[PDB]
RNA sequence: AAGGGUGCUUGACUGUGAGACAUACAGGUCGAACAGGUGAGAAAUCAGGUCAUAGUGAUCCGGUGGUCCAGUAUGGAAUGG
RNA sequence: AUCAGGACAUUAUCAUGUAGAGAAUAGGUAGGAGCAAUCGAUGCAAGUUCGCUAGGACUUGUUGAUGCGAAAGGUGGAAUACUACCCUUGGUUGUGUGCUGUUCUAAUUGGUAACUGUUAUCCAGUUUCAAGACAGUGUUAGGUGGGCAGUUUGACUGGGG
RNA sequence: GGACUGUUUAACUAAAACACAACUCUAUGCCAAACCGUAAGGUGAUGUAUAUGGGGUGACACCUGCCCAGUGCUGGAAGGU
RNA sequence: UGGACCUAAGCUGAGGCUGAAAAGCGUAGGCGAUGGACAACAGGUUAAUAUUCCUGUACUUACAGUUAGACUGAUGGAGUG
RNA sequence: GGAGAUGGGGAGCUGUAGCGAAAGCGAGUUUUAAAAGAGCGUUUGUUUGUUAUUAUAGACCCGAAACGGGUUGAGCUAGUCAUGAGCAGGUUGAAGGUUGAGUAACAUCAACUGGAGGACCGAACCGACUCUCGUUGAAACGAUAGCGGAUGACUUGUGAUU
RNA sequence: CCUGAGUAGCUCGGAAAACGUUAUUUUGAGUGAAUCUGCCCAGACCAUUGGGUAAGCCUAAAUACUAAUUAGUGACCGAUA
RNA sequence: GGGUAGGUGGUAAGAACCUCAGAUCCGGAGAUUUCCGAAUGGAGCAAUCCGGUAGUUGGAAACAGCUAUCAUUAAUUGAUGAAUAAAUAGUCAAUUAAAGCAAUACGUGGUGAAGUGAAACAUCUCAGUAGCCACAGGAAAAGAAAACGAAUGUGAUUCCGUGUGUAGUGGCGAGCGAAAGCGGAACAGGCCAAACUUAUCAUUAGAUAGGGGUUGUAGGGCUUGCAAUGUGGACUUGAAAA
């Protein structure tokens, strides 16, 4: 789906506005990247990734 | 990210110590040639522990490089091609040469090669900037249908 | 003459207002009289816009001045009153 | 990741610009009338520069000691020499960031090919090629946008308009 | 009037209508442009400008006249926003 | 006549890519005839069935033994159909 | 506590003091300089059985074209794809080619072959142009009789197809 | 010495809470800490005071209902109900 | 086990007869259950057609019966191992789960309508309802203060009533509608990191286990002594009574 494996972190289908106090529906979908993500003894196993936990693995030293 | 060097003198020269220009992804941690460490010890514990580690690594990889330089100098490679009319028509690629090199037990790292492609009519070997201190030429031997 | 020109003049006041007329609601019209201090006049007294009637738009909302209003515990402030 | 131009910063930095005036860059207010002289020749030749061409001189390997006549008389919309700051025009500077233009790839993409899983036109893994920090995107915010959703579309009226 | 075979409103209307062959414009160098969605993916096409998509008229022959002042579109980025 | 054989239009879907779940698509395998392949005719039979019931004449392929020759032929490859 | 009245249960009221937006004050309070004037207030309290009205719920009863969400139908009358079949009969006889004359040669002339056509008339096989018929019929769309195409962009079975 | 990291906050878009986004919860995008002498709340923010220890995990009970066996109960209806 | 004089489910007409070696009949425990059917060997147009392996009796065999067995995924284990050595991807074998149904009643979450009402209508309402999706379990859910809130106030959730139709917000229209304090029903609190320590992990700790700990009258750990043989338990077993 349009979700990392790493983690359920699903997206969002929330209400949008305009300068008319008009409501519709609209589709908050999050950041995605295919970056490449390491574990152990190698086998990177390329997998689709979010932005936020992007960062998060870059803040411990995960890639 | 990490503020951690090891094991360049090239590279923006600077010296075998802690230190890294901040820029997100960038090859300043990109490649193997600088360990992402855990900053958040990196002051005393995790000081002397680099220390020590950067002595080792520095003694057991110009061992392992002059080792493995010795091996390439006294080690000549072997191919064979399939060409038709007997006419140049083959030439030499990184893959196959890492490969030879995995016949012999070891998963060189790409770091050390800058060519893309080789000749590979008659004899051919190329001296290439393996490691800073260690030089060698990867003897080649290759030789039409 | 409540019309013409004369000196001064800004009662083209403040808080009110028993009372009436008109009138479904609104709102509208006029006014005695009281207190405060005023200008005209020697004084009597007068002056709460025009000789009279058209010269008009509701709430809510928005911020402008003052404020013996409060100030999500206290102190202010914000904020509203 | 790499710099060339590159604009703000103009870290430092040395001369400052002939206003009626002033002999001459008083550029403005000030203790104001010296030892400023190891912050010192009046020839070289002038880099320049103020360029109102002299002028100011910051300028120098053959000179080690000039002295200020421009300080009190002279001009004035402000006085000439030991201290503080002001439109210090800019040669300059550490580069912090922004504009491009190029130089690469390891990020990232491919629907170029080969091999394998697999006798399997999709995917998986690599290697080239194509590209390349652009896009493909995900978010924010502008511009266009009846293709698309809802809408109001006044009343009286010898009928309605 | 339409050129013509022919086609479709069945259970009120097949005609001068639609299709045409024949032209004129106009978007396109591949993952074409466009089209379907939520995307993958697919047609276009296992096609390459002498080819597809979309306009207008409609065999054949002769003519297609004047107007970017207003809207659509193209170039600019000098100047304002 | 079909199934025990194949496959066109499509369906299914181990794989696997997209989507909030639903689901969409897409490989190999597997399905799906109107078509591809072939070895029974005649007569008679009882009220109803007749190439299927009966009389005569045939053919078909699976195997054991049997003589008598030959070394053999695929999931792979070319033609054929 | 019988699917009971009822008992227990001291939460909140409804008045008992009201004015002023509130602060606040109080048989007074506010506008106010104001005690003046003026606006208000000077004790009729509770809980129920009830009739009539009423807000909210579908709200006296029944009567529309609707909007959205699904779910379904390509079998017929539409197109597409795959896969088959059908078109009796008689005409018209194009081009190409062949043969002789000619052309420097090709083009031209005459004869032979030829079968071409969104070719013709007319069977079937599809269509419905018309006068009547019936407008509760034989028939929720046809019948007699005349009309068109009739080797094509035609009809059409069987599968899927949106 | 330990007291729960893209975690609290902050910025641009929303919702829940009665609220039409305001203190408190949610991150959809981003930036991002402080570690008891601390760090958050008392419908903005700070100073004082007071109250808590988030960013880790489970636990039912007062409550929701009757398609399911008997006890049965109806000022429920009587074959157009 | 009870109960036993009738019985062969209702259209009972009767043949055949069963039944007092205690039946027919009412419960407990059972056994065998054809095919489709979530459907699982594969197809398929449901109640159908072809199957493979293993063992079996018959024959000389094709074959016939007679048994059992053969989906897919995830996880574990083991084996095997492509591109290109190991590695990795795949490839197979054995083992554990549902994968499915329904109670139109319930609950969570992901979702998610308008026509209406405002006498029209786009803001609000219509309502987080109508419909859809997943997960369920008999109850679900939440559940232990960074709560509240304004006072030496309570101290895990819930509901009922009251506040109160108040506080409020609202093209301040139609409207919407709380949080505290109160009465009551049952009302249990626990657990893991985490410093620090032992053994085992290849100490490039980035892993199993003995502790240790749940904390605001701040606790726990660290160094060092007294106690104490405790009470609780939502919770493992068997035995007995009811």
């Amino acid at each position: 789906a349009k979700k990392d494996q790493l983690t359920l972190r699903g997206p969002l289908y929330g209400n949008n506005r305009s300068h008319s106090k008009t409501i519709t529906r609209r589709k908050w979908n999050v950041n995605l990247q295919p970056c490449k993500v390491k574990t152990a003894d190698g086998k990177t196993t390329r997998i689709l990734v979010s932005t936020r936990t992007l960062r998060t693995l870059k803040k411990h030293n995960r890639l | 990210m990490k503020v951690i060097l090891k094991q360049d003198v090239s590279n923006l020269g600077k010296r075998f110590d802690v230190v890294d220009v901040k820029d997100g992804y960038a090859i300043h941690f990109l490649f193997p040639k600088k360990l992402a460490a855990p900053l958040t010890k990196k002051s005393l514990q995790d000081r002397d522990l680099f220390l020590k580690k950067q002595q080792e690594h520095y003694e057991i990889n110009k061992a392992l490089s002059h080792k493995l330089k010795e091996v390439i100098e006294q080690t000549e490679l072997h191919f064979s091609l399939k060409e038709h009319n007997g006419r140049p028509y083959g030439s030499i690629i990184t893959k196959q040469i890492i490969n030879q090199a995995h016949t012999k037990g070891m998963a060189l790292q790409k770091f050390m090669f800058k060519d893309n492609v080789r000749l590979g009519f008659g004899d051919h070997e190329i001296t290439l900037h393996i490691f800073e201190d260690t030089t060698a030429v990867l003897k080649v031997k290759v030789t039409p249908d």
